[PDB]
C-alpha cells in the first residue's frame, strides 16, 4: 500500500540485532530441560507416509525428516534471491517440531538480514492505474489518474 | 542501562550471557520519531511518450485455457523429478 | 431419466428406512427429556417427531426420501451423544415466537405479506 | 554505588519538592522519578522527558487535578490529554508543541473534553435527516 | 449515618475495582491484544488484574472476539456461573456488534444479545492501551457504585 | 447558526430536530442532543470574493496535494461570481 | 532528488543467528567428587 | 397516529410495534417479563428505576439498540415522574413490596405512590395507564397489603378513569414467592402463571375495549391451600416472611364473575401442573396433581 | 515488461504433456483436459471415475501426487449438476500440482475419497455441510463447520447471505433461542458490473 | 539447503557416560536454568507507566473517525460516496442533497462504528481528505449507542481532534 516510513530500515536492524539473543534465553529454558523432553520427545510421532497422506504441510511434514519447503521447491517473490537452510526433523515427533520453529526463528533473522541489505529503490505497487490506484498527487491534478481512482474504489 | 556494576555482573554470571550488549530495552539507538520528507521514485510506467498502454496491459494477455483434450511414444511426468537437496554447509546439524 | 441412487432403489425401501428411523426417534424421546431436563412431556415430544415427520409425506422420490432420512439420523446422532445443548433440542418448538395471523383479515391489519 | 544508589533516591525526594511533593505523585501516579519539564498545558497537565530512560519511559505526563470542573486528583484518563500534546506524548513526532505549535484554526475546539461516556454530556445517536413522505392533512373545516 | 454508609461504600468499591480477576473468552484476533496487555509492556497484574482465572473465581468477563451462533450458548452459560457482582466487558468490532461478520448468517450480531454488557471497546482489533484504557473505565464505573446507599434508603 | 425549536431542541445544519409531538426526543431526556456548532454553510460566507484578472481561475482548495483535485473556473458572466465545486471559495474577474 | 528508505551504503554490520548455548561447569567426575567430599566432611 | 408510532415490521426485535411504554416497577419479578414481552417486538421502553444501575442489566438484552431507556426517579418526586412518562402512549405500573419498610410502608407503596403516577401521567396526557391491584383486595381484611390495595384501586380508578386494572392472583414462576415461599419452608387458591400475567397486560395494550375495565387474573384450577402445598413439596422430592405474609396466603381467592378474566384478552390461563417442574427444579436434591376444587 | 507476469512455455508444455498422458491412460473417465495461461493443468472426469483417477496420480511412478492439497466445491446454479467438485493435489517428486474437477447435483451422490487420501476426511464433511453434497461410504458424514441442527448449506448461491434465523438469549426461557432475522439495517445490494466488455479474449460466441 | 536439527550420537565413553549420570542426579541443566530466571529478576522490566507513559505510535496510526474541514471552515466531504462503496463492512451510510447554497453536501454521514473494521479504506478512497482515521484510540463507552457516529459526532470529532490530525497528515502525505 505505501512505501517504508524513512527510518523503520534503521530500527528493524536494530531489532534483528538482538534477537538470536532472545531465542538463546528460550532455549535455555526449554531445549535441555528434562520437564520440556519429556512433555515433547516421542509425543505425537507421525511417519512421512502418514504426514503426506493426512494432508499435513510445513513443520508437519520437516520434523518426519520430508525435505519440503514451497519457499525453495515453488519460489514466489524474492525467496529464490535469499540463502537460508529448511530444518529438517529426524523423530517426527513434538520435540522436533519444537526444534524445527526455533531453527526456522533463526533462518528468519538470517533471512531479514538479507532483505535489509539487498532492498532496492523504486516503486512499490505495479504502475499500472487500471490495477493499483495512482498517488494522490496524481489523483488531484490528472483527469485520466482521477477516473482511474473513482474507479478503482468502487 | 542504569543497572549497577555489581548487578550487572551478577545477571551476567546468572545467565552465563554479556547482556548488556543486546539489551531488549531500547535507548537512543533508535530512529527519530521525527523525520526529513520523503521524496519517493516514480514508476517504468512515468513517460511522455512511447508509453502506449495496450503494449503494457497485463490483463489483456490474459488467455482462456488451452485445450489439449476435449470428448468433444516416451511416458511423461508432469514435471522433471526433483533434484536432492544439499547438506547446509553454514551448519549442517545442531 | 435413469439416476444412480443414494440407498434405496424404490419408494418400497425407501419407506422401510424411513420407518427405522421414526421407531429410534420414537423411543429416543424419553431418554431425551430426562437427559436435557426438558420442560415438556414426552407426548409432547413424540408429537413433534410426528409432526416433522408427517410434513414430509408428500415425497414420492427415492433419492429425496434418501436425503431426508440421512439428515433425519445425523440430527439423532447429536442428540443421542449429546452434541446438542438444551437450546439445540429445544428450537424444534418455537416458545418465544407469537403466533404469525393465519387468516387473510389478520395478515391484512398487521402488513403487506402475503 | 549502593550509596550513590541511596543518594539519587534521596535527590529524588527533593527534586519533587520535599516529602510531601514526593509523596503526592508516589500516590498519584506511581512513580517518584525526577525528569525534565518540557512544557504544562492549559489545563494544568505538565509534561516530562527524560531520555537516559528506556524508549517508552522517556516520556510521561502528570495530569491536572482538576479539568472542565471534575476533580482529577484520583481519577485520571488518558484522554484527558489535549490533541496538540497528544501528538508528542505518543512518540508521533519528535518536538512538543511548545516548540513546533499546531496550526490555528477558527473552528478548532478552544477546550478540550474528555471521554464523555456514562454522564449527561454523552453522545445519544439520531438520524439527521428530515422526514421524507409528507403526509395529507384533512381540512378543518366541517363537510361530509 | 450517612456518613459512615458513604465510607462503607467507598472501602468495598475500592477493594472491587483493585482486585478485578478476569475470565477472557479469548474467541478470536482480539484476544491476541488480550494477552499484550497481559505482557511486560503493560502488564495488567501491576493493576490487580491477574492474568487468568477460573470462571467461579473470576469478576469481570471479556469477551475476545467473534461470537458465532455455535459458540452462543456456552458463552452464556459461563457468564450464569460467574459469582457476582460480575462485569462484562466486550471487546473489539465483532463483539461489539458483529463487526467485519455482522451479515453473516452464522454470527451474533453482537455479545449484547446474549450477555449485558458494562463497557465497549471499539476497535478491530483495540490496542492492548485501548483495551487498558477500557479496563480502568470499568474500575471508574465501579468507583461510582452506591451498593450500600441505595441499601438504606430501601 | 444554531438556531432551536419552540419545545427548546436545538436545530442541525442539516435541518433536523424533533417535531412537537415526536416520541423519539425521550432519548435525549437526562442527556444531551451532540449538535457542531460551526454550520461550514456560515462560515463559507464570510470569506471575501477573490479578484483576478482572467477569464479562468483555477482552485486546488489550498495546501496543493493537501487540498482537493484541481479545477477551472469560467469568469465570463459579470453578474455572479465563480465558485468553486468542491470549496465553495467564489471568484470575481476585475474590471 | 529520489529520497526513500534505504539501507545505508555499505549495507548493515553482520548479524548474528546461530545457536549460542555455551558449555559451563565442571565434569560430572568433579561435581560427584565435591559431593562425596561434602558428604565425609559432614559426616566425620 | 404520529408517523413514529405506526407500526412496520414483521413483529419482531427489530420492527416498530408502535408502543411507547414507561414500566414503573420494571426491576422486580413481574416487570421483567412485561419489557421482555415489549422488547421482544420493538416497542421503545421506558424504564425509571430507584436502583443501582447494576441491578438493571438483565433488562439491557431485551430491546434492539435503543429501545431499552433508563431513567432515575424517586416515588415521592412528581417532577422525575413527569420526565419518565411525557414521551409516552401508555403508563404500566407494576411498583410494589410484600413487606413494609423504614422509608415506605404499605400505604406509600400501593396508594400514595400509584396516585401520583396515574395523575402526573394524567396531567401529561398520556391515553393509557395499566395499574395492576390484587384479586383479594379488600379495604376489611386482615391484611394491611391487601387493604392499601384496595384503597389505591379506587384512587387510581377516580384520578385516571380510563385506566386499566388488572387484579391477579397470586402469581406463580421461577422468580415468584408463591412456590418458592412453600419450598423454603380452609384456605382455597386459585394460582395464575407469570407468562399469562404478562400476556393479558400486552393485549391490554392492544385492545382498545380493555380501557376503563376491570380485570382478574386467575388460573385455570382452584385447589386447597393444604393440597397445593403437598403438591410443591412431592414435586420438589422434598420430605413431607411476615406476618402480613401468611395472611394473605391464608386469604381464600376470591370468585369474581362480574369482572373479565385472561380468556376476554385472548390468553388461555397455564395450569400449575404444567410449569411447577420448572420452577422447582432448582430444589430438588439429586408426580400425583393436587386435587382441584371444581 | 516490469509490469506484465512473464509466461513460462517450458512448463506449459510439460503439463500439457502430461495432460494427454493422463488422458490417454484413463479415456473411460478423463473429459476435458486444459492448461491455463498461467500454467495449471485440469483435468476434468466423469464422477464416476473419482477413486481410479485419483489412484492413479497418487499411486503412478510418472505422478506420484501424494499430496491432497485442497478438496472443495462450486456452485454454479445455471448448469444442470450445479455442484463442481474440484481436487487439488501436489506431487513433492515432480514438484507439480495438478487439478482434478468432477461434478454431481443435489441428489446424485459422490464417492468419497477418503481411501486415496485421508486428509479428504474433514473436506468432503465440509463440503457436505456447506452445499450439502452425499459423499458415498464416507467413514463418518456429518456437519463440521455449521451450528447443530442448522438448517440448509450456507455456500450455495441461493442461500441468503445473512441466513433465516438468528439468535438472541431470551430471559422469560432462560436460554438462548432462534427466531427468525431481522436487520436494523439491510444489507446494501451494490450492482458494480460495468455495461462495458473488459476482456475480448474471452467473449463467447453470441 | 537443509540442516538436520536433532541427528546425533552421545558419546559412550566413561567421561561422557559420567557426565550425564551427574546431570542426572545432581539436576545441573535444571540448575542452569534456575540461572536465567535470577537473570531477569535483577533486569529492569519493560512495563511502561500507563496512563502516565503511553506506547509509541506513528502518524499513520489508524483510530477513531473524524470529518475534516477546508482552513475557511466550510466542510470538505462532497457527498461523492466513495468512501461508502470501498468500506469492507459497509459500515457508512450517506444521503446528500444540495444546500441551500447549492454545494454538494450530505445531509447524512453515519459510521457504526460497530461495524467498522478500522482498516483505512474511507481515507485512502475519499479524494478530498474529507474522512480520515484520527490518532484516538481512547473512546470505549458504556454502551453500545454511543458508538453509532451521526455527521454531527463526527464533525465534532474533526473539530476536536484537527490540530493533530493535520500534522499527522502533513508528516505522511508524501507517502500517500
Ligand atoms: C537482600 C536484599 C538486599 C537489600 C538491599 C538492596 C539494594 O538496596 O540494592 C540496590 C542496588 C541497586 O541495584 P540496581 O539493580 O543496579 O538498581 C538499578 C538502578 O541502578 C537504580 O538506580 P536509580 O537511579 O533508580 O536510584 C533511584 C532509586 C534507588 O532506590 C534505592 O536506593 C533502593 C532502596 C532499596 C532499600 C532496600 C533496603 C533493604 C532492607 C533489607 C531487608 C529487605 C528485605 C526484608 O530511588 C528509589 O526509587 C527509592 C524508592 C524507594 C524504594 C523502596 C525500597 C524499600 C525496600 C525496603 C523496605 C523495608 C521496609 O543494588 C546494588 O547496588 C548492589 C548491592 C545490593 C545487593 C544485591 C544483592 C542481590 C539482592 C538479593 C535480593 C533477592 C530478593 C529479590
Ligand atoms: C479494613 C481496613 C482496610 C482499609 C484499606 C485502606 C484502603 C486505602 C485506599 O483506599 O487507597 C487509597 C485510594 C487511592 O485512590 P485511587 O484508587 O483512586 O488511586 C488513584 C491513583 N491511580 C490513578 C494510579 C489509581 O483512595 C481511594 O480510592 C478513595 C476511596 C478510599 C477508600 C477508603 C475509605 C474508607
Ligand atoms: C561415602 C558413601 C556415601 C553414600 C551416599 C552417597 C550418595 C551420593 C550420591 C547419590 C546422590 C543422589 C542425589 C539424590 C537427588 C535425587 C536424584 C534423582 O532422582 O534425580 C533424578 C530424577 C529423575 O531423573 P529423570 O531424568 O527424570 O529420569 C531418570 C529415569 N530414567 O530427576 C529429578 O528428580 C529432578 C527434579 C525435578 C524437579 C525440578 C525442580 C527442582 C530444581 C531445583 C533444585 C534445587 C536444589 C534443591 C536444594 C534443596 C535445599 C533444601
Ligand atoms: N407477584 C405477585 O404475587 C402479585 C403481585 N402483584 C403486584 O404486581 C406488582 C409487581 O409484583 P412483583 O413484581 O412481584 O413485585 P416486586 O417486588 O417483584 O417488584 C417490585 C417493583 O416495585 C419497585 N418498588 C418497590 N418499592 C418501591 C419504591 N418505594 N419506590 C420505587 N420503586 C419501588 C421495585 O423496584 P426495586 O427493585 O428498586 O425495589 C420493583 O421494581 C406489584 O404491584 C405487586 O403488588 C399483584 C398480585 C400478585
Ligand atoms: S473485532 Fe477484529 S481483531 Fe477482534 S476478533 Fe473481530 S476481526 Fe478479529
Ligand atoms: S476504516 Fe474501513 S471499515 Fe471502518 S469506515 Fe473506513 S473503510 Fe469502513
Ligand atoms: S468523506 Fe470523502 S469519500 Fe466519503 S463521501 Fe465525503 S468526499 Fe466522498
Ligand atoms: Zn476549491
Amino acid at each position: 500500500h505505501q512505501d517504508l516510513p524513512l527510518g523503520l530500515m534503521d530500527d528493524i536492524y536494530e531489532f534483528s540485532k538482538n534477537f538470536s539473543l532472545r531465542i538463546d534465553e528460550l532455549e535455555e529454558m526449554l531445549t535441555n530441560n528434562r520437564i520440556w523432553r519429556n512433555r515433547t520427545v516421542d509425543i505425537g510421532i507421525v511417519t512421512a507416509e502418514d504426514a503426506l497422506n493426512y494432508g499435513f504441510s510445513g513443520v508437519m511434514l520437516r520434523g518426519s525428516g520430508i525435505q519440503w519447503d514451497l519457499r525453495k521447491t515453488q519460489p514466489y517473490d524474492v525467496y529464490d534471491q535469499v540463502e537460508f537452510d529448511v530444518p529438517i526433523g529426524s523423530r517426527g515427533d513434538c520435540y522436533d517440531r519444537y526444534l524445527c520453529r526455533v531453527e526456522e526463528m533463526r533462518q528468519s533473522i538470517r533471512i531479514i538480514s538479507q532483505c535489509l541489505n539487498k532492498m532496492p529503490p523504486g516503486e512499490i505497487k505495479v504502475d499500472d492505474a487500471k490495477v493499483s490506484p495512482p498517488k494522490r498527487a496524481e489523483m488531484k491534478t490528472s483527469m485520466e489518474s482521477l477516473i482511474h481512482h473513482f474507479k478503482l474504489y468502487t | 542501562a542504569s543497572a549497577t556494576r555489581f548487578i550487572q555482573w551478577l545477571r551476567n554470571w546468572a545467565s552465563g550471557r554479556d547482556l548488556q550488549a543486546k539489551l531488549q530495552l531500547r535507548y537512543q539507538e533508535i530512529s527519530k520519531r521525527t523525520q526529513p520528507p520523503p521524496k519517493l521514485p516514480v514508476g517504468p510506467s512515468h513517460k511522455l511518450s512511447n508509453n502506449y498502454y495496450c503494449t503494457r496491459d497485463g490483463r489483456r494477455e490474459a488467455m482462456p485455457p488451452s485445450i489439449v483434450m476435449s470428448s468433444q511414444k516416451k511416458a511423461v511426468s508432469p514435471a522433471p523429478p526433483i533434484k536432492r537437496w544439499e547438506l547446509s554447509q553454514d551448519e549442517p546439524y545442531l | 431419466t435413469s439416476v444412480k441412487p443414494i440407498f434405496s432403489r424404490d419408494m418400497n425401501e425407501a419407506k422401510r428406512r424411513v420407518r427405522e428411523l421414526y421407531r429410534a426417534w420414537y423411543r429416543e424421546v424419553p431418554n431425551t427429556v430426562h437427559l436435557f431436563q426438558l420442560d415438556i412431556s414426552v407426548k409432547q415430544g413424540r408429537d413433534k417427531v410426528r409432526e416433522m415427520f408427517k410434513k414430509n409425506a408428500h415425497i414420492t422420490d427415492p433419492r429425496v426420501v434418501d436425503l431426508l432420512v440421512i439428515k433425519g439420523k445425523m440430527e439423532l446422532e447429536e442428540t443421542i451423544k449429546v452434541w446438542k445443548q438444551r437450546t439445540h433440542v429445544m428450537r424444534f418448538f418455537h416458545e418465544t415466537e407469537a403466533p404469525r395471523p393465519k387468516d387473510f383479515l389478520s395478515k391484512f391489519y398487521v402488513g403487506h405479506d402475503p | 554505588e549502593l550509596l550513590q544508589v541511596l543518594k539519587r533516591g534521596l535527590q529524588q525526594v527533593s527534586g519533587h519538592g520535599g516529602l510531601r511533593g514526593y509523596l503526592r505523585v508516589l500516590f498519584r501516579a506511581n512513580d517518584v522519578r525526577v525528569g525534565t519539564l518540557v512544557g504544562e498545558d492549559k489545563y494544568g497537565n505538565k509534561y516530562y522527558e527524560d531520555n537516559k530512560q528506556f524508549f517508552g519511559r522517556h516520556r510521561w505526563v502528570i495530569y491536572t487535578t482538576e479539568m472542565n470542573g471534575k476533580n482529577t486528583f484520583w481519577d485520571v484518563d488518558g484522554s484527558m490529554v489535549p490533541p496538540e500534546w497528544h501528538r508528542w506524548l505518543h512518540c508521533m513526532t519528535d518536538d512538543p508543541p511548545t516548540v513546533k505549535p499546531p496550526t490555528a484554526r477558527k473552528f478548532i475546539w478552544t477546550n478540550h473534553k474528555f471521554n464523555l461516556s456514562g454522564t449527561p454530556q454523552q453522545y445519544v445517536p439520531y438520524s439527521t435527516t428530515r422526514k421524507k413522505i409528507q403526509e395529507w392533512v384533512p381540512p378543518s373545516t366541517p363537510y361530509k | 449515618g450517612e456518613y459512615v454508609v458513604a465510607k462503607l461504600d467507598d472501602l468495598i468499591n475500592w477493594a472491587r475495582r483493585s482486585s478485578l480477576w478476569p475470565m477472557t473468552f479469548g474467541l478470536a484476533c482480539c484476544a491476541v491484544e488480550m494477552m499484550h496487555m497481559a505482557a511486560p509492556r503493560y502488564d495488567m497484574d501491576r493493576f490487580g488484574v491477574v492474568f487468568r482465572a477460573s470462571p467461579r473465581q473470576s469478576d469481570v468477563m471479556i469477551v475476545a472476539g467473534t461470537l458465532t451462533n455455535k459458540m452462543a450458548p456456552a458463552l452464556r452459560k459461563v457468564y450464569d456461573q460467574m459469582p457476582e457482582p460480575r462485569y462484562v466487558v466486550s471487546m473489539g468490532s465483532c463483539a461489539n456488534g458483529g463487526g467485519y461478520y455482522h451479515y453473516s448468517y452464522s454470527v451474533v450480531r453482537g455479545c449484547d444479545r446474549i450477555v449485558p454488557v458494562d463497557i465497549y471497546v471499539p476497535g478491530c482489533p483495540p490496542t492492548a492501551e485501548a483495551l487498558l484504557y477500557g479496563i480502568l473505565q470499568l474500575q471508574k464505573k465501579i468507583k461510582r457504585e452506591k451498593r450500600l446507599r441505595i441499601w438504606y434508603r430501601r | 447558526g444554531v438556531r432551536t425549536s419552540p419545545t427548546g431542541e436545538k436545530v442541525t445544519h442539516t435541518g433536523q430536530v424533533y417535531d412537537d409531538g415526536d416520541y423519539r426526543k425521550v432519548r435525549f431526556v437526562g442527556r444531551q442532543k451532540e449538535v457542531n456548532e460551526n454550520f461550514a454553510i456560515d462560515l463559507i460566507a464570510e470569506q471575501p470574493v477573490s479578484q483576478v484578472g482572467s477569464r479562468v481561475i483555477s482552485c486546488d482548495g489550498g495546501g496543493g496535494a493537501l487540498g482537493h483535485p484541481r479545477v477551472y473556473i469560467n469568469l465570463d458572466k459579470e453578474t455572479k461570481t465563480g465558485t468553486c465545486g468542491y470549496c465553495g471559495l467564489q471568484f470575481r474577474q476585475q474590471h | 532528488k529520489v529520497k526513500q528508505d534505504m539501507p545505508p551504503v555499505g549495507g548493515y554490520g553482520p548479524i548474528d543467528y546461530k545457536r549460542n548455548l555455551p558449555r559451563r561447569g565442571l565434569s560430572g567426575y568433579s561435581m560427584f567428587a565435591v559431593g562425596i567430599g561434602a558428604l565425609l566432611f559432614g559426616y566425620w | 397516529l404520529h408517523h413514529a408510532v405506526i407500526p412496520h415490521g414483521k413483529g419482531g426485535r427489530s420492527s416498530v410495534s408502535g408502543i411507547v411504554a414507561t414500566v414503573f416497577g420494571a426491576t422486580g419479578f413481574l416487570g421483567r417479563y412485561v419489557v421482555n414481552h415489549l422488547g421482544r417486538m420493538g416497542s421503545q421502553v421506558i424504564v425509571p428505576h430507584r436502583c443501582e444501575p447494576y441491578d438493571t442489566m438483565h433488562l439491557r438484552p431485551m430491546g434492539d439498540l435503543g429501545q431499552i431507556i433508563f431513567m432515575d426517579w424517586n416515588g415521592r418526586d412528581k417532577d422525575s415522574i413527569r420526565r419518565a412518562v411525557e414521551h409516552s402512549s401508555v403508563v404500566i405500573n407494576l411498583v410494589g413490596r410484600e413487606w413494609e419498610t423504614q422509608n415506605f410502608d404499605f400505604e406509600d407503596v400501593f396508594v400514595k405512590i400509584p396516585q401520583a403516577i396515574a395523575q402526573v401521567s394524567k396531567e401529561a396526557g398520556v391515553e393509557k395507564f395499566i395499574h395492576i391491584s390484587h384479586l383479594n383486595a379488600d379495604i376489611k381484611s386482615s391484611s394491611k397489603y391487601l387493604r392499601s390495595k384496595a384503597v389505591g384501586e379506587k384512587e387510581v380508578r377516580e384520578t385516571f378513569p380510563e385506566a386499566t386494572i388488572i387484579k391477579p392472583a397470586e402469581i406463580f414462576g421461577r422468580e415468584d414467592r408463591f412456590l418458592n415461599y412453600f419450598a423454603n419452608i380452609k384456605t382455597v387458591k386459585q394460582p395464575v402463571y407469570i407468562v399469562d400475567v404478562t400476556k393479558g397486560i400486552i393485549n391490554a395494550i392492544k385492545d382498545p375495549d380493555a380501557r376503563g375495565k376491570t380485570f382478574a387474573f386467575v388460573g385455570p384450577s382452584r385447589y386447597l391451600l393444604f393440597d397445593l402445598v403437598q403438591y410443591v413439596f412431592a414435586v420438589a422430592h422434598r420430605p413431607f416472611t411476615t406476618r402480613d405474609k401468611v395472611e394473605r396466603i391464608h386469604t381464600t381467592d376470591k370468585i369474581l364473575p362480574h369482572l373479565p378474566g385472561l380468556e376476554d384478552l385472548g390468553v388461555e390461563a397455564t395450569p400449575l401442573e404444567l410449569k411447577a417442574i420448572e420452577v422447582l427444579r432448582r430444589h430438588r436434591t439429586y408426580v400425583q396433581p393436587a386435587k382441584t376444587i371444581p | 515488461r516490469p509490469t506484465v507476469r512473464p509466461r513460462n512455455d517450458v512448463a506449459h508444455k510439460q503439463l500439457s504433456a502430461f495432460g494427454e498422458y493422463v488422458a490417454e491412460i484413463l479415456p473411460k473417465y478423463v473429459q476435458q483436459v486444459q492448461v491455463s495461461c498461467f500454467n495449471e493443468l485440469e483435468i476434468c472426469i466423469h464422477p464416476d471415475g473419482v477413486i481410479p483417477v485419483l489412484t492413479f496420480l497418487r499411486d503412478h511412478s510418472n505422478a506420484q501426487f501424494k499430496s491432497l492439497a485442497d478438496l472443495t466445491a462450486v456452485d454454479i446454479p445455471t448448469r444442470q449438476n450445479r455442484f463442481e467438485i474440484v481436487y487439488n493435489l501436489l506431487s513433492l517428486r515432480f514438484n507439480s500440482r495438478i487439478r482434478v474437477k468432477t461434478y454431481t447435483d443435489e441428489l446424485t451422490p459422490i464417492e468419497s475419497s477418503v481411501p486415496v487420501y485421508k486428509a479428504a476426511n474433514w473436506y468432503e464433511r465440509e463440503i457436505w455441510d456447506m452445499f450439502g453434497v452425499f459423499f458415498a461410504n464416507h467413514p463418518d458424514l456429518r456437519r463440521i463447520l455449521t451450528d447443530y441442527g442448522f438448517e440448509g448449506h450456507p455456500f450455495r448461491k441461493d442461500f441468503p447471505l445473512s441466513g433465516y434465523v438468528e439468535l438472541r438469549y431470551d430471559d422469560e426461557v432462560k436460554r438462548v433461542v432462534a427466531e427468525p432475522v431481522e436487520l436494523a439495517q439491510e444489507f446494501r445490494k451494490f450492482d458494480l458490473n460495468s455495461p462495458w466488455e473488459a476482456f475480448p479474449a474471452y467473449r463467447q460466441p453470441p | 539447503t537443509y540442516k538436520y536439527v536433532n541427528l546425533r550420537e552421545p558419546s559412550m565413553d566413561m567421561k561422557s557416560v559420567t557426565d550425564r549420570a551427574a546431570q542426572t542426579l545432581l539436576w545441573t541443566e535444571l540448575i542452569r536454568g534456575l540461572g536465567m530466571t535470577l537473570s531477569y529478576l535483577f533486569r529492569e522490566p519493560a512495563t511502561i507507566n500507563y496512563p502516565f507513559e503511553k506506547g509509541p505510535l506513528s502518524p499513520r496510526f489508524r483510530g477513531e473517525h473524524a470529518l475534516r474541514r477546508y482552513p475557511s471552515g466550510e466542510e470538505r466531504c462532497i457527498a461523492c460516496k466513495l468512501c461508502e462503496a470501498v468500506c469492507p463492512a459497509q459500515a457508512i451510510t450517506i444521503e446528500a442533497e444540495p444546500r441551500a447554497d447549492g454545494s454538494r453536501r450530505t445531509t447524512r454521514y453515519d459510521i457504526d462504528m460497530t461495524k467498522c473494521i478500522y482498516c483505512g479504506f474511507c481515507q485512502e478512497a475519499c479524494p478530498v481528505d474529507a474522512i480520515v482515521e484520527g490518532p484516538n484510540f481512547e473512546f470505549s463507552t458504556e454502551t453500545h449507542e454511543e458508538l453509532l457516529y451521526n455527521k454531527e459526532k463526527l464533525l465534532n470529532n474533526g473539530d476536536k481532534w484537527e490540530a493533530e490530525i493535520a500534522a499527522n497528515i502533513q508528516a505522511d502525505y508524501l507517502y500517500r
